[PDB]
């Protein structure tokens, strides 16, 4: 699930 | 039968190979696996087990290695009385949304042309009821006619206006064929035909058969579309000995069809883009439309003339295959005269005076040279002006122009058009109307009240009442 | 902001893959790949590159696909992966493409977000039998005196716009799209009529002038723009064509009026030359394909009247045609006009001279007519058309100078019928021949601000009733007259 | 207002495709697996 | 007559010659020994001394064709691939013998059931898991199928696996679905 | 090439056209008083 | 990468790869060679064989020669360090001034601004030249198209240009020589180093050249125009600066792909040119333009082949510009220069609206009096002068009295005419046109207008004649 890896900790990160 | 497979499609072309039983050239073939019906024509074997055909509806969705049946013969459409009232298009299928047309015999598209010993030379006037066409042209009862002319010079009206007139004089089973013409004029002449009682919806009594394939169609169905219409023709012609008339609109387009296909079939062109074999593909068409003594056919043809040429192939193909035709000058629909016939560009085979008679010929032969010194004449007006003629050349100018407008007429087809009411003059009334002004019985009225008229008596009316007015 | 770009844009993707059924390329260059593979491909589906490209398969030949690129071929190199999407070329359709600007696949590129269209309709569908259609009856207003006057056009016609270049046709197309505002906004529904224009080959700059001058006069909101501009690939500029024509058919199919402008089918043709060619179909005349004549019908052919047992809608279309040094005579000229239902024939001669716009009344004809006026139009324009071929058999003549030059328009000022009908009324009953022919103009200016200023009764009775009663005839001769005496 | 939330946008975007790139044999067995579901 | 079509196509001078010579070869059901024959005549075609004496335009057809026979007969020959050698130096398609192999040979490729595969990685893939992906793939066939895998490494991909079979197109890698959620979020 | 001044449309045909339209014009109003 | 030349026809050169076959248009270098010679990727042929355009002479190229890829199409040097520089279609400098230093390279192959950045601005740029600024104003930020046949005066124009914009001018400018005269790039190289507008001893040079002229092989006149188009763009997106571009000559553009386009072997177009004519114009011409990150006032020079204006290359170039400037060979043997067809040069800020009621109809009636005494021509011809009306013979009079006053005495005339040159203000123009429409100068001969300024000089000629 690297996509929802890419949204979760992106969004964490961006946050 | 023999089953193939689709193993090329560029554009209309499809070539299909055949692993048992090669199909003959001009076979149709259906495509399997159509919601609609995909009919392809052979017109090439190319070896190797493969035919090429053309498509007679588009090519889209057609894949390769999808299968194809031979039919084992050309295409066949319905023949006979049941077609009458009914439209149908170049593969047969109704296209009124009537229902199946119910015939008892089927006939191929492509057939022999009538032999030598088959021709019939038997002449006789067919008179229209048009000054122009009785008088200087007058067409044969199962002859050719053929209409030339380029776009917007009048060869609809002028087709629709003998429509009218003949195909309502006549009791026969006329045809009509739209070859790659425009939708609109053809709805609009289904229900012209519709309300004037000449097809019949209810109580199934109609007289004409309409076959339409137009220009949305690919180049294949604008192709063999005339030959659709000609087959139906040949039928009232031939299994019923019946006299028929046959209106092609445009046939033109039959030869521009072929040549949209030619350099994919494989063919180098020829002159002005046109397929190699125009004239013997012309000709093959062209000889079926024939009066045999089986039966006569009287054939009113509208050739499309590209950009005002005559001289390009096909309309110039087409002249010597006609017994009466009839040039629309974009010259004389500028000065305002419809029909925009050219009285010094039209012709006729029964212009002769041992069968129209010597008081006729000597009427058009006079008419022919006014107009021929008249067009002389306008040379010298341009350099010097009208005031320096002898009194005999402004005469003659005169006099030339009185039968240039005279020669016009308003046509029932054209009130929407003109405003005036249309009218359908006797072959006398006209010979009579021009042999007195040419002999000047009329050299005191003013030239504008022969204009838009029908007999000569209508010309003197409108002179009173003009002058009374003015 | 963290939540548009993350509460659907990622959560719905569509992350399933499938089993694709794919090719391979031979070999690629200006814009066409040959492909291996792709067995189960259709003629004219659209295939999808390895780089996000889409393509259109043109040639099914034995041992591989002809693949025109919706693109740039510099993505593109020699064993990329070619997938099949299933689908004909089809375009998104609906009511909310108008105000937008889209290319020749229905991409919005005016920056306004995707276009929440539901609704997609292909490219290449068969126009209507003669069954569906009826006569051509309601007109067409373009707000042109001279085109609304002598050269009417009707809802369901094909009318040509033919010329050299910069003589005034993308001028008639424009000033016929922002007439409609007048109709768009009132509450008659079968007299609105929604506008597509199609650019075709031009300067994108052209485009973005012509978009703003469409939004100045507030005309956007009704219009549908397509864009194949000159640096799209000559697959998009001959698709913009029938996208345009199947986002107008959508209208048609739906008892409502639409119109297309081609601006312009020469371009279109010359892409399609290009396309041909390249995929090694032999050239014909001029080098153009054997079946451009094919091409031009089968569009030109889209645009049609229904009747009522389909809708009663309607499909104007208003092709252009640019000229070389007046030649008519050509071969894509000579095609289009020998399809269309008349021709709007605009001459440099004619522009030069004042006459603007530079329509020539003698060649210029149109094969629907009368039948598709107004009655109080058919009135005036019935004798105003004898008197200027009148007054061109011999260029009386004061009444034709004073009808010429009453025929001259400005730009982007398109008059409503009513209007119209009176200022041909005071320049055909005579009220024009005591003023010079060099006031003629500021006179009817004048006039207009009168008749829309105290008048407006008389102008709403025209426009009610159609034509003009012997009544309201004696009202605007009494207003007219005055109005003169003043002058 | 409009502008400085677009350009953001877009570099948010530009960034979160960098930084994801930066950042396992279980993808290979997930695909095995889902390659097994295409029936 | 009728000719048999074999189960692939191929095109050209060479396609034409293969499909000629498979026709005749299953009409009398002799293809494994023509396959044979024809991996023998190329094999001694290839050889550089035959390779530049008989593809030399400048010494006549028919010397060639001579020493084509001598080198078929000597090398117990059937009379199809004889007859075959011949027709291909009487029409002057010698050039092109090479060729007619190759096309004969997926011809038999496809005769016997192979289809090609190719699984693109990021990185050269595990054994054991690479065994698994073998069984599995078997699984995307018909009866008589064999997979002739080939499983290149490309390292642009970032992992995952791209998977075509045949014509059949997988894709798996991960910077498809990277590139897709972009095209989701600029979207 | 008789007519081809008038037929070739220049400066000298609609010249031509309009003497031609002028005498004729004249030449009915007289013919029209007097009928 | 590396392959290995298989085939050398003319400018066209096939090279296999082995492995790593490279994307359309990237560059590669060829090994063995005294100089740097330039292979651009055009097609790929399949077999892993690539079909590219060399960028020099192909003298000397062996089959099986060395080319290696470089990973990148052609690649520029750009920046302000290219300021009185010159460089040639791969952007090595021919000036014998050593390297360009600047700090970032730019492919000459971009694409095309998108639709939300074009800009609507139609500003008018007064040029000093009568007729131009009469009857067919250019526009800042606009696209110019100069047409004309041989010798009638496209390179003078465009000098003229120059000299009454450029110097004027606040931005940079970049002139692109596209197969053109040599000994005019030296012409032009070293007037501007005397006028001070490029200056070799600092860093204050206004202009950029990009020269490969008529004795390139086609691959370099095809792509020097790209590569002058790289740094206007430059310039005009990093720098935001408004930015003039001179183009002469544009046709060679197209001609050069013409002479390639048989051998990459394509089915001829029209008159023989390539097939892909329109849309490489396209593509070339798109990006010569304004967009709302900075301004490009273009001016390009239009050969027109043997005077055929509907030719496909400046038939096609015609609906690519904003303003048209046509020369005309007849109107240059009556001797009036510039030799402009006034009613052949149109302009799209010839709007009332744009240029004032006043500028419109001057120029509205001046076209339409030549129109009619174009119209009278014939009969002028035939029947003679005597043959007219009054009116008509006013109409001849004052038509050749404003022929005469369109013409004008340029500055990079001066040297073979003698004439000092005239820059004329566009209300001095407008005021002398509508003077002369007036009739206020019916007295006056009409020799008294030809080759003036203002009307005033047309004045004292007229005083000075008699
Ligand atoms: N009715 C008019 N009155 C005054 N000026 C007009 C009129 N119509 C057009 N023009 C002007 O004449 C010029 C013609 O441009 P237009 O775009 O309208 O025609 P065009 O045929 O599309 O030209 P092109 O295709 O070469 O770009 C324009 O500058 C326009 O402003
Ligand atoms: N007999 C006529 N009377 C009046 N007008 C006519 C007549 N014939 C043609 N016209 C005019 O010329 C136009 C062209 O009609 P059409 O028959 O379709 O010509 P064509 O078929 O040759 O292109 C008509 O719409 C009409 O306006
Ligand atoms: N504005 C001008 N004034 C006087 N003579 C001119 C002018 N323009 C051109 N000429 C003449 O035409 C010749 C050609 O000039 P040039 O601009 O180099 O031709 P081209 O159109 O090929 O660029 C000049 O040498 C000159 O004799
Ligand atoms: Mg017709
Ligand atoms: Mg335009
Ligand atoms: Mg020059």
């Amino acid at each position: 699930q690297k996509l929802f890896v890419d949204k979760i900790r992106e969004y964490k990160s961006k946050r | 039968a023999a089953t193939g497979r689709i193993v090329a499609v560029i554009g209309a072309v499809v070539d299909v190979q055949f692993d048992e039983g090669l199909p003959p050239i001009l076979n149709a073939l259906e495509v399997q696996g159509r919601e609609t019906r995909l009919v392809l024509e052979v017109a090439q074997h190319l070896g190797e087990s493969t035919v090429r055909t053309i498509a007679m509806d588009g090519t889209e969705g057609l894949v390769r290695g999808q299968k194809v049946l031979d039919s084992g013969a050309p295409i066949k459409i319905p023949v006979g009385p049941e077609t009458l009232g009914r439209i149908m298009n170049v593969i047969g299928e109704p296209i009124d949304e009537r229902g199946p047309i119910k015939t008892k015999q089927f006939a191929p598209i492509h057939a022999e042309a009538p032999e030598f010993m088959e021709m019939s030379v038997e002449q006789e006037i067919l008179v229209t009821g048009i000054k122009v066409v009785d008088l200087l042209a007058p067409y044969a009862k199962g002859g050719k006619i053929g209409l030339f002319g380029g776009a917007g010079v009048g060869k609809t009206v002028l087709i629709m206006e003998l429509i009218n007139n003949v195909a309502k004089a006549h009791g026969g089973y006329s045809v009509f064929a739209g070859v790659g013409e425009r939708t609109r004029e053809g709805n609009d002449l289904y229900h012209e035909m519709i309300e004037s009682g000449v097809i019949n919806l209810k109580d199934a009594t109609s007289k004409v058969a309409l076959v339409y394939g137009q220009m949305n169609e690919p180049p294949g169905a604008r192709a063999r579309v005339a030959l659709t219409g000609l087959t139906v023709a040949e039928y009232f012609r031939d299994q019923e000995g019946q006299d028929v008339l046959l209106f092609i609109d445009n046939i033109f387009r039959f030869t521009q069809a072929g040549s949209e296909v030619s350099a994919l079939l494989g063919r180098i062109p020829s002159a002005v883009g046109y397929q190699p074999t125009l004239a013997t593909d012309m000709g093959t068409m062209q000889e079926r439309i024939t009066t045999t003594k089986k039966g006569s056919i009287t054939s009113v043809q509208a050739i499309y003339v590209p950009a005002d040429d005559l001289t390009d192939p096909a309309p110039a193909t087409t002249f010597a295959h006609l017994d009466a035709t009839t040039v629309l000058s974009r010259a004389i629909a500028e000065l305002g005269i419809y029909p925009a016939v050219d009285p010094l560009d039209s012709t006729s085979r029964i212009m002769d005076p041992n069968i129209v008679g010597s008081e006729h010929y000597d009427v058009a032969r006079g008419v022919q040279k006014i107009l021929q010194d008249y067009k002389s004449l306008q040379d010298i007006i341009a350099i010097l002006g009208m005031d320096e003629l002898s009194e005999e050349d402004k005469l003659t100018v005169s006099r030339a122009r009185k039968i240039q407008r005279f020669l016009s007429q308003p046509f029932q087809v054209a009130e929407v058009f003109t405003g005036h009411m249309g009218k359908l003059v006797p072959l006398k009334e006209t010979i009579k109307g021009f042999q007195q002004i040419l002999a000047g019985e009329y050299d005191h009225l003013p030239e504008q009240a022969f204009y838009m008229v029908g007999p000569i008596e209508e010309a003197v009316a409108k002179a009173d009442k003009l002058a009374e007015e003015h | 902001e963290m939540s548009s770009i993350l509460e659907e844009r990622i959560l719905g993707a569509d992350t399933s893959v499938d089993l694709e059924e794919t090719g391979r390329v031979l070999s690629i260059g200006d814009g066409i790949a040959r492909v291996h593979g792709l067995r189960n491909v259709q003629a004219e589906e659209m295939v999808e590159f390895s780089s996000g490209l889409k393509g259109m398969s043109l040639n099914l030949e034995p041992d591989n696909v002809g693949v025109v690129v919706f693109g740039n071929d510099k993505l593109i190199k020699e064993g990329d992966i070619v997938k099949r999407t299933g689908a004909i070329v089809d375009v998104p359709v609906g009511e909310e493409l108008l105000g937008r600007v889209v290319d020749a696949l229905g991409n919005a590129i005016d920056g306004k977000g995707p276009i929440g269209s539901k609704t997609r309709r292909r490219v290449g569908l068969k126009a209507p039998g003669i069954i569906p259609r009826i006569s051509v009856r309601e007109p067409m207003q373009t707000g042109i005196k001279a085109v609304d006057s002598l050269v009417p056009i009707g809802r369901g016609q094909r009318e040509l716009i033919i010329g050299d270049r910069q003589t005034g046709k993308t001028s008639i197309a424009i000033d016929t799209i922002i007439n409609q505002k007048r109709f768009n906004d009132g509450s008659d529904e079968k007299k609105k009529l929604y506008c597509i224009y199609v650019a075709i080959g031009q300067k994108r700059s052209t485009v973005a002038q012509l978009v703003k001058r469409l939004t100045d006069a507030d005309a956007m909101k009704y219009t549908i723009v397509v864009s194949a501009t000159a640096s799209d690939a000559a697959p998009l500029q001959y698709l913009a064509p029938y996208s345009g024509c199947s986002m107008g058919e959508y209208f048609r199919d739906n008892g409502k009026h639409a119109l297309i402008i081609y601006d312009d089918l020469s371009k279109q043709a010359v892409a399609y030359r290009q396309m041909s060619l390249l995929l090694r179909r032999p050239p014909g005349r001029e080098a153009y394909p054997g079946d451009v004549f094919y091409l031009h019908s089968r569009l030109l052919e889209r645009a049609a009247k229904m009747n009522d047992a389909f809708g009663g809608g309607s499909l104007t279309a208003l092709p252009v045609i640019e000229t070389q040094a007046g030649d008519v005579s050509a071969y894509i000229p000579t095609n289009v006009i020998s399809i269309t239902d008349g021709q709007i024939f605009l001459e440099t001669e004619l522009f030069y001279k004042g006459i603007r716009p530079a329509i020539n009344v003698g060649l210029s004809v149109s094969r629907v007519g009368s039948a598709a006026q107004t009655r109080a139009m058919k009135q005036v324009a019935g004798t105003m058309k004898l008197e200027l071929a009148q007054y061109r058999e011999v260029a009386l003549l004061s009444r034709g100078v004073r009808l010429t030059e009453l025929l001259k328009q400005g730009q982007y000022s398109p008059m409503a019928i009513e209007e119209q009908v009176a200022v041909i009324y005071a320049g055909v009953r005579g009220y024009l021949d005591k003023l010079e022919p060099s006031k003629i103009t500021k006179f009817e200016n004048a006039f207009l601000s009168h008749v829309v200023s105290q008048h407006q009764a008389l102008l709403g009775t025209i426009r009610a009733d159609g034509k003009i009663s012997e009544q309201s005839d004696a009202k605007l001769k009494e207003i007219v007259t005055n109005f003169l005496a003043g002058f | 207002q409009n502008m400085m939330r677009r350009k953001e946008q877009e570099h948010m975007i530009n960034w979160v495709e960098k930084h994801v790139v930066q950042s396992t044999i279980a993808k290979c067995i997930a695909d095995l697996k889902l390659l097994a579901k295409k029936a | 007559a009728k000719l048999v079509r074999p189960p692939v196509q191929v095109y050209g001078i060479e396609g034409r010659y293969a499909t000629a010579l498979y026709s005749a070869a299953s009409k009398q059901n002799k293809l494994e020994q023509v396959e044979k024959e024809l991996l023998r005549v190329a094999q001694i075609l290839k050889e550089p001394k035959v390779a530049a004496s008989v593809l030399n335009p400048y010494v006549k057809r028919s010397i060639k064709v001579k020493s084509l026979n001598d080198i078929t007969a000597k090398e117990r020959f059937s009379p199809l691939t004889t007859n075959l050698i011949n027709l291909l130096a009487e029409n002057g398609r010698l050039s092109n013998t090479q060729g007619v192999v190759s096309a004969f040979s997926t011809m038999m490729s496809v005769h016997r059931g192979e289809v090609p595969c190719t699984v693109t990685s990021a990185s050269p893939l595990e054994e054991a898991t690479l065994s698994e992906l073998k069984t599995v793939l078997k699984s995307f066939l018909s009866q008589g199928q064999v997979l002739k895998l080939e499983a290149k490494t490309d390292p642009s991909i970032l992992g995952g696996m791209i998977v075509r079979i045949g014509e059949k197109y997988v894709d798996m890698s991960v910077k498809t679905k990277i590139q897709k959620l972009g095209r989701a979020m600029r979207e | 090439g008789a007519g081809s001044i008038r037929e070739a449309g220049g400066a000298f045909g609609k010249r031509e056209q309009a003497e031609e339209e002028r005498y004729f014009r004249a030449q009915s109003r007289e013919q029209l008083a007097a009928l």
